[PDB]
C-alpha cells in the first residue's frame, strides 16, 4: 500500500512452488483447470508499486444443471410433442395439453 | 393418482388426458423442488434415482393412454386388452421397484 518500488519488492518464493495445495481443492460446482503466478508492477498518482497476481480458472460443472433445468425442458416438449397422437376432433385434451406445456 | 386413470373410461379423452398432463407437470415440479432442497453437487442422489423412476412410471401412464386412444375404435379388443393389462402391470411394477429400492439403500 505505502510502499513503492523504491522501498519494497515483492516476488514468489519458489516462483512456480510458492503455491501448494491447489489439486487438493474440492469445489462442488467448480473444477480447477489452471493456476498462475504473475509479478508486475503498477502504476498510479502516487507511484509505482510492486504486485503480485494469483488467478485460478475455474470450469462449471453441468451435472446440477442437467438434472435442474435441461431435463425438465426436454420432459416438458416431449409431453407436448404427446399431443401430435391424439385425433384431432378431440379439442379439450390437445388444448390442455399445448397450453399446459407452453405455460409451464 | 396417474394409474388411477387406468380404471376411467377410454371414452373420456378429456379427462385421462387432464389427468396425464397434470401427473408429469406435479412429478417435475416435485422433482424441481427436492434438487432445490440440498446443495450443487454435480452427481445424482438416491432421491433423484427415485424421483427420475416415478416421473418415468407417471410418462408411461400418460403414453399408455396415448396408445389406447390411438387403438380406439380402429381395434377396440386391443385397447381394452392394454387397459386390462396396464391395470395390473404397473402397481405391481412399482411396488417390485420400491421392494429393490429400499431393501438396497435402507440396509447401507
Ligand atoms: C487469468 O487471467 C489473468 C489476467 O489476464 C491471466 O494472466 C495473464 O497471463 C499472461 C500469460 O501468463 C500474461 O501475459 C504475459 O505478460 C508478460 C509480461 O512480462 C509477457 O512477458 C508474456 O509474454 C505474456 O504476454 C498477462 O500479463 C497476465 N495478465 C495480467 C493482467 O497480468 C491468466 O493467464 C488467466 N488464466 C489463468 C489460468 O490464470
Amino acid at each position: 500500500y505505502g510502499y513503492t518500488t523504491d522501498d519494497i519488492e515483492f516476488y514468489w518464493r519458489g516462483d512456480d512452488n510458492a503455491v501448494t495445495g491447489v489439486t487438493k481443492i474440492e469445489l462442488p460446482q467448480f473444477s480447477i483447470v489452471d493456476y498462475k503466478l504473475i509479478t508486475k508492477k503498477v502504476v498510479f498518482s502516487t507511484g509505482s508499486y510492486p504486485r503480485l497476481s494469483l488467478s485460478f480458472k475455474l470450469k462449471r460443472n453441468i451435472g446440477y444443471f442437467i438434472l435442474q433445468t435441461y431435463m425438465p425442458s426436454i420432459l416438458i416438449t416431449i409431453l407436448s410433442w404427446v399431443s401430435f397422437w391424439i385425433n384431432y376432433d378431440a379439442s379439450a385434451a390437445r388444448v390442455a395439453l399445448g397450453i399446459t406445456t407452453v405455460l409451464t | 393418482l396417474s394409474q388411477v386413470s387406468f380404471w376411467l373410461n377410454r371414452e373420456s379423452v378429456p379427462a385421462r388426458t387432464v389427468f396425464g398432463v397434470t401427473t408429469v407437470l406435479t412429478m417435475t415440479t416435485l422433482s424441481i423442488s427436492a434438487r432445490n432442497s440440498l446443495p450443487k453437487v454435480a452427481y445424482a442422489t438416491a432421491m433423484d434415482w427415485f424421483i427420475a423412476v416415478c416421473y418415468a412410471f407417471v410418462f408411461s401412464a400418460l403414453i399408455e393412454f396415448a396408445t389406447v386412444n390411438y387403438f380406439t375404435k380402429s381395434q377396440p379388443a386391443r385397447a381394452a386388452k392394454i387397459d386390462r393389462l396396464s391395470r395390473i402391470a404397473f402397481p405391481l411394477l412399482f411396488g417390485i421397484f420400491n421392494l429393490v429400492y429400499w431393501a438396497t439403500y435402507l440396509n447401507r
